[PDB]
């Protein structure tokens, strides 16, 4: 056969019945959904790395992570995400 | 096998067009050649930089993922081509 | 004698994967030394991001009476958030267009 | 006697139509052959995906459209409706190339 | 301690005095106004970064290293800090 | 009669002036109230390294006057000599922000 | 019985230390592993750029008849190359000002 | 009892002097020297990483280093900073 | 026990040979005595001053579509250059011709 | 086989390869080459004995024909050779 590329297409599939039963996707559209995916996840990692290297800590870990999202995603929907993110770290701390 | 005017190939109605999605809705005759000499100087800035890519993968035949590399690098990054 | 297999994603009980993105940054080179909670955070944040421009590209599919996503929804949603619009300025649409806009002087009187 | 519009209402319908549209404006066998013509200017022989010249094509469409949007509020600004290259140069130095 | 109109700290001849290094012949009077506004937005936005940087570094004290990141993210870098 | 320069003349000796000069044209002491004021509001009791305060004065100018070329540029544009606030508005929404 | 101790910044014949941007790299986290010759490449480019800018410092200052190198010449410089204004467009330099320029139709008649 | 930071600045210094023995220098100018050095290396570092990412190289080589030299500079920078470059490191080749 | 023979236009990391150049100062009867400096100094501004007329010669090769240098390069190169000239005024170059220019009352109307 | 005749060829060549990989060579273009290092070196070491002699001095020495080169070639070409020479003579001073 041929060796195995990823995708994001699954994952935001499951998203999608959970927001929105109804309706389906277009190929396109999940390109740009997979290069979003992909270019805000490079652009976080980014600002994880300069601010792990920033306070000369060997870790990265999820702290500085709530700074970065808090410094590049703008106000009400970064404090937003702050609040689903601590709340699945607390399901992740019940495990 | 080489080419030697094409810039001529981007059409004056092609242009008018991009003004009505630009929303212009009156354009000067004076507009198309300079147009063309600013999309000449975008195109040789992404595609310096985007055959710089390829040479460097050691590849003779260009990958859109390069491009998308360029234009990221430039400032302009792309939806809808990644992976 | 070893446990059932179980997924950290269903552990955070969200979708995204979190072994996945956990490799991403093994890989990613951001650092040679990764937490636990650091990727199920980013998983969960961009997770939801999916959901809030699913829910507007939706909207507008529903607006735009189309039961498919199209790409020109997603440029009309992002296009019509200030917040995102912040977020993503500088970022281009495949097949997407613009927002409709005339100006004011541009109309007739 | 023959109808016909009066100036700039036709070109509103185009400003909507292809406004509401996302339809690609440009040839785009012209424009494949101009950006192998500029390639050749740099490396000889390149090879073309279809995708790469119409991943392009949407790049250079966007940078475009951005900049007319930009010369439309200079040009409003001059209190004026029509565009002319200082506008666009303008437009472009602001821009800061 | 705790001050309340320190926009207006910002003078109207200084305000002048950057329009004559911004090459400005003439001001207008009501320019001072939305100078002030949009020295407002920008120093709101970069001291934002500059806390949330420094409140991750569990500092109570701004330095100016963090000032020069914040500065350096949003695209506008400076030196002559130890950047 | 008391001498009287005619309007502009003395306005372009500053101008050369404050080009040939690079000193800190805003005073220290309030623009860094301001600092502390406005940075008070996103936490409290915050204190300030002074090369901090300065870097970001000249952080402050530079945007500025950066704004001000462009503004001038407008206000040439529009062949005029006296800038507008919407001059900084369309330079602003030029720039995107 | 040991190799007389000799800098890699002499084998290369250059200035910039080779160890310690070869140091930096290392810890800068870009690649899991790093070549031998990639630092030096990048410390001859950066030598090679600081050779010009220090000249350009360096007439711009005895324009001004004054030994001692000031911002304000740096800035000068940098304006004053189009191709380093290219690289360098969105930093400005403290005390750095701005160039001589004055609108020609600022200018009376 | 200290601690130290470093800088470029005997660097710069000794490069002062070779290109021009006779004159000075001066503090915060020789500290905006350090800054754009550690500038210019950020950017480079981040491109080089970037390429090694793209091509799946966990190496990084001098080939994608003056790659990215022409990325990043423009024109006849990049043509006599890579003509520096390449007998540099043919000097370290032969050493 | 001996190091290996290593050479001083690698020591120099010039490509001109040291040794033969000290050698021919050493019977060119231009002193009994000759410091170890003099014959890589000269390799230096040999180098630097041949680096120079060829990159003239690679350009004046390449506007004329030729991959191969020709003595008409050379003298194209050469004076071009008016430094060059008073370096080089009372010099002849085997084939190279002379620049195209006619004076311009040569010229009609 | 006949006699060795020593000339100065392979060394243009290799300075070429350094200055364009790319282009090539003709012959009697070569041997106005030779004539130039040839003529160069016989200018530049007579008035290297010549200034030798006037100071009454033994030895050739970096120092004099710095002067000479100074005196003959001119200007802008002069100080850069002055700058690769004192660049030359210092990495070789540290062997």
């Amino acid at each position: 056969k041929r060796s195995r590329k990823e995708s994001y297409s699954v994952y935001v599939y499951k998203v999608l019945k959970q927001v929105h039963p109804d309706t389906g996707i277009s190929s396109k559209a999940m390109g740009i959904m997979n290069s979003f995916v992909n270019d805000i996840f490079e652009r976080i990692a980014g600002e994880a790395s300069r601010l792990a290297h920033y306070n000369k800590r060997s870790t990265i870990t999820s702290r500085e992570i709530q700074t970065a999202v808090r410094l590049l995603l703008p106000g009400e929907l970064a404090k937003h995400a702050v609040s689903e993110g601590t709340k699945a770290v607390t399901k992740y701390t019940s495990a | 096998k080489v080419l030697r005017d094409n810039i001529q190939g981007i059409t004056k109605p092609a242009i008018r067009r991009l003004a009505r999605r630009g929303g212009v809705k009156r354009i000067s005759g004076l507009i198309y050649e300079e147009t063309r000499g600013v999309l000449k100087v975008f195109l040789e800035n992404v595609i310096r930089d985007a055959v710089t890519y390829t040479e460097h993968a050691k590849r003779k035949t260009v990958t859109a993922m390069d491009v998308v590399y360029a234009l990221k690098r430039q400032g302009r990054t792309l939806y809808g081509f990644g992976g | 004698a070893r446990a059932k297999a179980k997924t950290r994603s269903s552990r955070a009980g969200l979708q995204f994967p979190v072994g996945r993105v956990h490799r991403l940054l093994r890989k990613g080179n951001y650092s040679e030394r990764v937490g636990a909670g650091a990727p199920v955070y980013l998983a969960a944040v961009l997770e939801y991001l999916t959901a809030e421009i699913l829910e507007l590209a939706g909207n507008a599919a529903r607006d735009n009476k189309k039961t498919r996503i199209i790409p020109r929804h997603l440029q009309l949603a992002i296009r019509n958030d200030e917040e995102l619009n912040k977020l993503l300025g500088r970022v281009t649409i495949a097949q997407g267009g613009v927002l409709p806009n005339i100006q004011a002087v541009l109309l007739p009187k | 006697k023959p109808h016909r519009y009066r100036p700039g209402t036709v070109a509103l319908r185009e400003i909507r139509r292809y406004q509401k549209s996302t339809e690609l404006l440009i040839r785009k066998l012209p424009f494949q052959r101009l950006v192998r013509e500029i390639a050749q200017d740099f490396k000889t022989d390149l090879r073309f995906q279809s995708s790469a010249v119409m991943a392009l094509q949407e790049a250079s469409e966007a940078y475009l459209v951005g900049l007319f949007e930009d010369t439309n509020l200079a040009a409003i600004h001059a209190k004026r409706v029509t565009i002319m290259p200082k506008d666009i140069q303008l437009a472009r130095r602001i821009r800061g190339e």
